[PDB]
């Protein structure tokens, strides 16, 4: 993964409950076999992209040492016989060969979703794609060292078959962090950036409400424009305040 | 379709322009004003050999010294003709004297705008303005003989000649050269018909034309058909002897 | 639009009922002869085991 | 020597001694990396050459001289000067300012600082008066009119297409003080979603070649390029942008006065009475393109034989209008 | 039975192709006793020119079934079946409403399934009534 | 241009006239060229015109140009570029050919606002011939020919048959004759009554006139 | 609302509602009037293939407006009844105010005004 | 897009101009040009009467509305008529009731409200007409510019109708001369005929169908027509 | 706006009768039957009850 | 970086002007060419740009328009408009992968921006929002001053006047006007441009000046 799973910290609740669903059956399939319950099947990330959404998906894969495999859903839309069948199967086959692996399927409303009404207008290409996903999961085939992860802007948009257990058992939500949560994420973010002793973490956290990892990252870079401007090689309280107020202004 | 508040770029509603197009598809009406008379000719038009003459209106009396010629739809001019008679009658009751050509025209054209569910001290309630233009002629003691062109768009121009129709092109250009300050009433009628036969593609006759004039000698007089035929017959000789 | 008729049907199954009516019609029928007639026509437009 | 693909069927030696250019998708033979110095030769087989597209190999023996790489119709100092050009006044005035006056005085435009329009795009009913109007201005300045048919530029062979475009612009520079009239530009294609739909590769080669030649090194002061289009909204972005297309001209329909004149011009061939007036037919005629006026004229004669006379009266002209204009239903 | 709900351009384009052949045959060949059977029950998206003589020369209407007919179709099919004696087939048919020829075939195979479930080779009138009611529900769907 | 429905209007007049002029009748089905690959419509149009010039006198019949006859308003957003290309190649050859009596072109189509105003080309296509349902007299003639071929009763008249007709196509009259003979052959006999033709007429008319509208009010 | 754009000109100068009106007339029955010079004959079609109705419960083609004024129509039944009611009110009002048995032309002027009226101005079709 | 802010009188823009206001501003220009200039004791309107047909006869297009008031139009003539109609009525009601003679500012305000009520229903409409109103009251001389957009400014000088910018630039320059010249008509009138000739650039100037209108301390409302404009060309 | 949220369907079809009126007729043909018989010693009315 | 506000203000020229100055490769991708009716195609085009961007480095990937592909929906009806959604998404996914880098620059222009997301406010993506509001009067006189620099002049031009009379006019509109001002000067006999020529360019129609003697006699 691009980053480890304790360096994005201040998403910690979501870190915690992704870690025990995904990492543990991959590392230790044995505990789930021994109990006699199924290993987990599918996990869902929902919420706006870049709320630290992308972080959490990259980050679970790093710790396992899985390969993260990004699949564009539209490309799964070939207009030939069984090409569409072929592509899904091959990812599933490769997931078992190169195990452990995360097959990350981004957007499940270019190959799934609930459509216009699920009639025929060119909504059968979409229907063929979803049918394939549903048949492998429900059937004799299964997910064990292939984990599949769905991503969707809002979860209510997904077929209720996908909403059943035996497709997706784990459904994680990504909200706006806590003030405590913002605080932990900022200290991490500002740490790796070189700065003067006179920097005030305390001031920025107080000004920030409704900030995701991305919004903290903007405050560092915005300050940095003022810091080339003020003829320095390091970030200072003067650069920090201005930057924090501007990122606040542009948004709610 | 089209709103009663939806303009073109120039300030002008769709509906107003569109009326003005249908006007031009009517029948040809030509009026020439001098200071010896105003002569009005129209093509009456026979729509069949079994359509009776003088049952179709093209020369109407607003008052006994005041006429109008129409072009467009004939029913649409009826609401105007009604308003014009009423205006004339009322002014004479109140003031015991004649309405001026201008005054009369203004009164009809104020109520030809309208349309929509609007109001501002003017009652507007029409679905469309009228589809018809009329050439309103009269003589008044002060200004004598005058001719006015009424647009149903609430617009009014004072004129000394105007022609409208589908024959407008030939007739206005001919009218400019033919215009003079005074010339005899008999020469003028003969000359009007000459202009009409030119823009007309077919033989001109009295079963599709009616003439009319306005005199200070005896007020609004429709120059009737029998008398008009004898002039058309002279027309055939004078015209094939310039050729 | 309105018309007068000597036998007509309206609502569903106008064609079927009207066709039969024109055929059995008479002008020496009595109330009871009509009822019998009426009851036949109604039967032939309704498909059932029985009509109650 | 035409060759657009050149097998020599396993003449074998070897370093080298096969020296065969195949340009075909199946089999890509590249003899690249600059020079091979040869007196005459790639290899043998009646077919020393380097196809229509060259994988290096700097041109032994004539392979890209091919019999028709031109087929368009040039008319210097056109026949047309006034044909269907009546009541085209707004269109005609634009052509005068854009084309006529810089040709007439190149020095005045230079001194001012401005460029006359590099390109003109002409839309509206096409060839009904459009091509005619273009020929009328050209004749007046004595400027070669070059009429190129969009559809021909659609040859089904390799480059065959890039061949033709190139020689058309070479001709324009030689004969300069001249108009290149392109009827269709959607025959050789503009914007579409059908490049991924697996065929229109041949089309794409032509399109790109065209853009390159024009903007690249064609002088655009006297040499005018005129484009004609059937859908004004289907231009490719390269085509659209200023520096290539400036002036966008409307087709102008013959007006009442204009239609009467065109009526006189076309009846000079016909055998009809001259005592009638053209004007009369025009009042009954509603807004009609130059093509329709011509259609009235052939129809009055068919009417005339039907009514059993060998002259056409006014009355045949009136009937002939009634028939063509209802029939047309546009 | 081979429903597909016509088409405006997927089987109107194909019928045009068919229509040339039929035209060519009426000409020089003059070939008849070579037959095409079409059947369809919609023509508000199918072309009329097929129904014109040259291609389709006769247009015959299918009759609607009746209670009296449903009883016959049942009578033939049950003849292979082992029955319990005292049975009355007109009664079973009358209990049908709307039922087309394929539905009648369903009544025997379901009557028999009910008997099979109870491990009987003989089927009473009562099972047959219960079967028809099931068959009626099938026609009501979609 | 021949407008109407084929087999009864468009097809009959075009076959008939060619036979009269002793010219080669060429029917091409427009839609079928409607091939689904970019580029091959334009080849196919070329071959039509190539054959014509080689093998004149000819009547070129292009049936149903409304699949390749499109001309759209776009080529983006579900726009298909081939369809428009083919329509243009077709048009440019047609306008390239002009004759006084080597080629006359007959078209079939039922919309003209899918076609280019330069594929009409005013001064080429002057004529607009359209099928209607025939007059009483012409209907009399259509009946008269078809009954020649029958053996029939003498209670049958042309006159009686006309009065109950509301103006129909000639194809309905043909269809009526085949249906009628079939009730006569079913009754095992070769006499066709006035009643037989009347039953047959009513029946086809009924199958065609699936839409209905009260017009008397 | 419904006080506007029922009726407006095209830029082609056709009226929608009038153009679809003339079409109801062609579809409907047939009426003709031929004049002598000391008579007027009015002949009418009433067309029904269905024979299960009488003339004495199907409305007449010629309706009396007065004993010496008659009205014939072709078109919708519904609409024609509206027009007929005005013409009888106009006959009796004229007789009352001018004290002359009716002139037939004046009655045309009243029926024709109504017809103009709902076209020119909205709130009625 | 177009259809959002066109015909819809209830809508707004972040800018506050709808399509219906920009068309109205264009409509003013399509009437003939008329220029205004005033001192502090007189107010002048110089207006060109140019016929729009060959046969058409010249008629007044400056209309005296009261003894101490008038207007000239530029733009749409029906639109101009209704407003003039309401203003003549308004003039009377003030004179009978309150004996009040209107200042321009007051009328103006009234004028804005009238347009405003008709831009609050789809069945009414906005106008297409500008007006220059002159009047002389006891606060001196006045010239007002009325706009359909409801922007009313009382100015020393302006022009509306086609090709305004010729005259505006001249009028801003001769400003200082003209405003301090009091009790003398002839110079301000002459200067108005010069202004309007810079508006024209390619359109005729008529030496007997110009019409100049003046109001003031020593001038009750007179329109000089025909002959009587001669000595100011 | 809301001057274009008018259904405009109580205007004529080209078929010689209003849209809404023709469509409404269909609605009748999908509801209960009434039968009217006029006799020479009565009038008989029958109607079949819907549900 | 992200650019927004009306085109023809000189956005496209600034993109190139920045490219020339830094010594970057201008790669122009028109957003409606990427929008294929065929499966998955635009997505592939978006990826091919970025890859070549890295070999060709330093580079500005200039995407003229981002309003055609900006549409991505929020409903379940996304199925249909999948193609536009994937391309927008594809560019953000690839961009975010790195962040120590700036040897590919992405520049987007939007007619006006309509959506905003955390995706569209992150560093290494579109952090930067530069707005292009319509230019001022003072600004128009300088842009005008540039066009007439190429022109030859009589030094009778007054810039100030013309600039106050134009109303939210853009760089493109002004350029065309300078060419019309020169044509007028040709017509008058002049071979140089003065102020009046420009004033006359303003008088011809632009939706606020017009000439006629209509509705006036």
């Amino acid at each position: 993964g691009e980053i480890t799973f304790d360096g994005i910290g201040g998403l910690t609740e979501q870190i915690r409950e992704l870690r025990e669903v995904i990492e543990l059956p991959l590392k230790n399939p044995e505990i789930f076999q021994r109990v006699g319950i199924k290993p987990p099947k599918g996990v869902l990330l929902y919420g706006p992209p870049g709320t630290g959404k992308t972080l959490l998906a990259k980050a679970v894969a790093a710790t396992i040492g899985a390969n993260f495999i990004f699949s564009p859903a539209s490309g799964i839309v070939d207009k030939y016989i069984g090409e569409s069948a072929r592509i899904i199967r091959e990812m599933f086959a490769y997931a078992k060969e190169h195990e452990p692996c995360i097959i990350f399927m981004d957007e499940v409303d270019a190959i799934g979703g609930r459509r216009f009404s699920e009639g025929t207008s060119a909504d059968r290409e979409i229907q063929r794609t979803l049918m394939e996903l549903l048949t492998q999961m429900d059937g004799f085939d299964n997910l064990g060292q292939t984990k599949i992860i769905m991503a969707t802007n809002r979860p209510d948009t997904l077929d209720p078959a996908l909403l059943r257990p035996g497709r997706l058992d784990r459904k994680v939500e990504i909200p706006l962090p806590n003030e405590a949560g913002r605080l932990e994420i900022f200290k991490i973010h500002t740490a790796k950036v070189k700065k003067t002793g006179e920097f005030d973490f305390e001031a920025a956290v107080k000004m920030s409400d409704g900030f995701n990892g991305a919004d903290i990252r903007n405050c560092a870079t915005e300050a940095g424009f003022f810091a080339i401007r003020d003829d320095r090689d390091h970030i200072n309280p003067d650069d920090l305040m201005k930057a924090v107020r501007k990122v606040a202004e542009v948004k709610k | 379709d089209r709103g009663v508040s939806t303009f073109s770029p120039e300030g002008r509603l769709f509906q107003v322009e569109y009326s003005l197009e249908a006007i031009k598809l009517g029948s040809t009406a030509i009026g020439i004003a001098t200071k010896e008379g105003v002569v009005l000719g129209v093509e009456k038009r026979a729509t069949s050999p079994l359509l009776e003459s003088d049952s179709i209106e093209k020369i109407v009396e607003i008052d006994r010294h005041i006429g109008c010629a129409m072009s467009g739809l004939t029913a649409d001019a009826r609401s105007m003709i009604e308003h014009a008679r009423t205006a004339a009658v009322t002014h004479n009751l109140y003031y015991d004297e004649d309405i001026n050509v201008e005054s009369l025209t203004q009164s009809v054209c104020d109520l030809a705008l309208r349309f929509g569910e609007g109001a501002s001290g003017e009652e507007r309630l029409m679905s469309r303005p009228f589809g018809v233009a009329l050439l309103i002629a009269g003589h008044d003691a002060d200004d004598g003989y005058q001719l006015f062109h009424a647009e149903p768009s609430g617009t009014f121009y004072r004129y000394n000649a105007k022609a409208i129709g589908s024959g407008s092109e030939g007739a206005q250009a001919e009218l400019l050269n033919e215009w003079h300050s005074s010339l005899t009433l008999k020469e003028a009628e003969l000359l009007v018909l000459k202009i009409l036969k030119q823009v007309m593609e077919e033989k001109l006759d009295e079963n599709n034309a009616q003439l009319s004039c306005i005199t200070k000698q005896d007020g609004f007089k429709i120059y009737d058909n029998e008398k008009t035929a004898e002039l058309i017959k002279e027309l055939k000789e004078k015209e094939a002897a310039e050729s | 639009n309105y018309t007068g008729w000597k036998a007509i049907s309206v609502g569903a199954n106008t064609s079927a009922a009207q066709t039969l009516l024109q055929m059995d019609y008479k002008d020496d029928m009595k109330v009871d002869d009509a009822i019998e007639l009426a009851l036949k026509t109604l039967s032939k437009t309704t498909d059932s085991s029985a009509l109650t | 020597h035409p060759l657009q693909v050149a097998r020599c069927t396993k003449i074998i030696k070897g370093e080298d001694a096969k020296y065969v250019i195949n340009l075909k998708q199946i089999a890509k033979f590249v003899v690249g990396l600059g020079e091979r110095v040869s007196p005459t030769d790639i290899e043998e087989g009646m077919r020393v050459g380097v196809d229509r597209s060259k994988y290096n190999i700097e041109l032994p023996l004539p392979p890209r001289i091919d019999p028709s790489v031109t087929m368009m119709t040039v008319e210097e100092k056109p026949d047309v000067t006034y044909s269907d050009v009546g009541g085209c006044k707004d269109q005609i005035e634009k052509l005068r300012e854009v084309v006529e006056l810089p040709l007439l005085s190149p020095e005045r435009f230079a001194t001012l600082g401005i460029d006359p329009p590099k390109g003109i795009l002409l839309y509206g009913p096409p060839g009904t008066g459009k091509t005619l109007c273009a020929r009328a201005v050209a004749n007046r300045t004595d400027a070669t009119f070059i009429r190129v048919i969009g559809s021909e530029l659609v040859q089904k062979y390799v480059g065959e297409g890039a061949r033709m475009v190139r020689e058309l612009f070479e001709m324009a520079r030689t004969k300069k003080a001249c108009i290149i009239f392109f009827d269709e530009i959607d025959a050789v294609g503009g914007a579409r979603f059908d490049d991924g739909a697996g065929g229109d590769n041949e089309v794409q080669r032509t399109m790109l070649e065209l853009i390159t030649q024009l903007d690249g090194f064609d002088p655009r002061g006297n040499i005018k390029v005129m484009f004609a289009t059937n859908r004004p909204n289907t231009l490719d972005p390269a085509l659209l942008r200023p520096g290539r297309i400036d002036r966008k001209v409307e087709f102008s329909l013959p007006d009442l006065e204009g239609r009467a004149n065109i009526f006189r011009i076309h009846s000079k061939s016909m055998s009809v009475e001259r005592g009638i007036r053209w004007e009369l037919i025009s009042r009954l005629c509603p807004n009609s393109t130059g093509a329709e006026l011509r259609s009235v004229c052939t129809e009055a004669g068919m009417f005339a034989i039907r009514a059993r006379r060998k002259v056409a009266t006014e009355k045949d002209f009136l009937k002939a209008v009634d028939k063509v204009i209802s029939g047309y239903k546009k | 039975s081979t429903r597909v709900e016509g088409s405006g351009g997927g089987d109107s384009e194909v019928q045009r192709t068919m229509l040339e052949l039929l035209n060519q045959l009426d000409g020089f060949e003059t070939s008849k006793n070579i037959k095409i059977i079409m059947a369809t029950n919609r023509l508000d998206i199918l072309d009329p020119a097929l129904l014109r003589p040259g291609r389709i020369d006769r247009k015959i209407e299918f009759p609607p079934p009746s209670v009296a007919a449903r009883a016959e179709i049942l009578r033939i099919h049950s003849r292979k079946m082992n029955l319990t004696r005292g049975i009355n087939l007109r009664k079973v048919a009358e209990k049908m409403n709307g039922c087309s020829g394929a539905d009648v075939k369903g009544v025997c195979t379901e009557a028999g399934m009910y008997a099979l479930r109870e491990r009987r080779i003989h089927v009473t009138q009562e099972d047959f009534e219960l079967a028809v009611g099931k068959v009626m529900n099938k026609n009501q769907e979609t | 241009i021949l407008y109407g429905a084929p087999g009864t209007g468009k097809t009959l007049l075009a076959k008939a006239v060619a036979n009269q002029t002793s010219a080669t009748f060429l029917r091409i089905v427009g839609s079928e060229l409607i091939q689904k690959y970019l580029g091959d419509g334009p080849r196919l149009c070329r071959q039509i015109f190539k054959v014509a010039g080689e093998n004149a006198p000819s009547i070129v019949f292009i049936d149903e140009i409304d699949a390749i006859g499109t001309k759209r308003y776009d080529s983006n957003s579900g726009g298909e570029r081939e369809i428009q290309r083919t329509m243009l190649e077709l048009l440019n050859q047609l306008d390239g050919f002009d004759d006084r009596g080597d080629v006359k072109v007959i078209m079939a189509t039922n919309k003209i606002e899918t076609l280019d105003p330069a594929l009409i080309r005013p001064g080429r296509i002057d004529r607009k011939i359209l099928f209607e349902n025939p007059d009483l007299s012409t209907k009399k003639k259509i009946l008269g020919i078809h009954t020649s071929k029958m053996n029939l009763s003498e209670d049958v008249n042309l006159e009686t048959l006309v009065t109950t007709k509301d103006d129909l196509s000639g194809a309905d009259i043909q269809a009526m004759c085949t249906e009628a003979g079939l009730l006569a052959l079913r009754e095992r006999r070769m006499q066709v009554t006035a009643e037989d033709f009347k039953q047959a007429k009513e029946r086809v008319m009924k199958n065609k006139v699936e839409e209905n509208l009260e017009g008397l009010y | 609302g419904y006080d506007r754009a029922l009726s407006i000109f095209s830029p082609d100068g056709h009226i929608f509602q009038v153009e679809y009106a003339l079409e109801a007339v062609k579809r409907g029955t047939c009426a003709v009037g031929v004049k002598g010079k000391n008579c007027v004959v009015l002949g009418c079609e009433r067309r029904s293939t269905l024979k299960l109705q009488d003339t004495r419960i199907t409305p007449s083609k010629v309706s009396k407006i007065d004993s010496h004024v008659v009205l014939s129509f072709s078109g919708l039944n519904a609409d024609s009844r509206i027009l007929i009611e005005k013409a009888r009110v106009e006959a009796q009002s004229h007789r009352l105010t001018l004290e002359d048995p009716v002139t037939v032309e004046y009655l045309t002027r009243y029926v024709a005004g109504v017809q103009q009226r709902y076209t020119q101005s909205g709130g009625v079709r | 897009f177009r259809n959002n802010y066109d015909g819809d009188t209830v809508t707004f823009s972040p800018t506050g101009r709808l399509f219906q206001v920009e068309y109205a501003l264009e409509a003013i220009k399509q009437g003939s040009v008329t220029v205004g200039l005033r001192s502090n004791t007189h107010a002048v309107l110089v207006a060109l009467k140019r016929n729009a047909d060959e046969l058409s006869s010249y008629q007044k297009k400056i209309i005296k509305c009261d003894e101490h008031m008038g207007l000239s139009l530029a733009g749409l003539a029906p639109d101009a008529r209704v407003l003039s109609n309401y203003l003549r009525q308004q003039c009377n009601y003030s004179s009978l009731v309150f004996n009040r003679k209107l200042a321009v500012e007051r009328a103006g305000h009234l004028l804005c409200d009238k347009a405003q009520k008709n831009t609050q229903s789809y069945g009414g409409r906005p106008y297409g007409v500008g007006l220059l109103i002159i009047g002389y009251d006891k606060s001196g001389a006045h010239l007002l510019e009325f706009q359909p957009s409801g922007n009313v400014t009382e100015l020393y000088g302006t022009a509306i109708g086609a090709r305004s910018q010729g005259a505006k630039t001249y009028l801003e320059r001769t400003l200082d001369t003209f405003i301090k010249i009091d009790g003398n008509p002839d110079e301000l009138i002459k200067a108005g005929v010069e202004a309007i000739s810079q508006s024209l650039r390619d359109e005729s100037l008529t030496v007997d169908n110009l019409s100049i209108a003046i109001v003031g301390k020593d001038t009750p409302f007179t329109i000089y027509d025909g002959e009587a404009v001669a000595k100011y060309i | 706006g809301s001057r274009r949220y008018d259904s405009r369907t109580t205007i004529f079809s080209p078929e010689g009768r209003l849209y809404q009126v023709e469509y409404a007729l269909e609605s009748i043909s999908h509801a209960g039957t009434a039968i009217g018989i006029m006799a020479s010693d009565g009038i008989v009315l029958a109607a079949e009850r819907k549900v | 970086a992200l650019m927004y506000g009306p085109p023809g203000t000189g956005k496209t020229l600034l993109a190139r002007a920045c490219a020339a100055q830094t010594n970057a490769t201008f790669l122009k991708l028109a957003a409606p060419q990427l929008v294929q009716m065929y499966i998955g195609e635009g997505a592939k085009l978006v990826r091919d740009a970025f890859a070549l961007a890295k070999e060709k480095a330093p580079t500005i990937i200039f995407i003229d328009e981002l309003d055609a592909i900006g549409t991505k929906r929020f409903d379940s009806e996304k199925s249909g408009d999948r193609e536009v959604q994937r391309t927008m998404l594809e560019l953000l996914n690839q961009l975010d992968g790195f962040s120590s880098d700036d040897r590919v620059k992405v520049l987007a222009a939007t007619n006006r921006v309509d959506v905003l997301d955390p995706a569209l406010l992150r560093s290494g993506r579109l952090d930067r929002k530069i707005e292009f509001p319509l230019p001022s009067e003072d600004s128009r006189a300088q842009i005008l001053q540039i066009h007439s620099r190429k022109m030859t002049t009589d030094d009778d031009i007054n810039w100030q006047e013309l600039a106050r009379s134009t109303d939210e006019f853009n760089g493109a509109q002004l350029k065309a006007v300078t060419v019309e001002a020169g044509m007028i000067a040709l017509r008058n006999g002049q071979s140089s441009v003065k102020h009046e020529d420009f004033v006359e360019g303003i008088s011809e129609v632009q939706a606020r000046k017009s000439k006629s003697v209509s509705f006036y006699a």
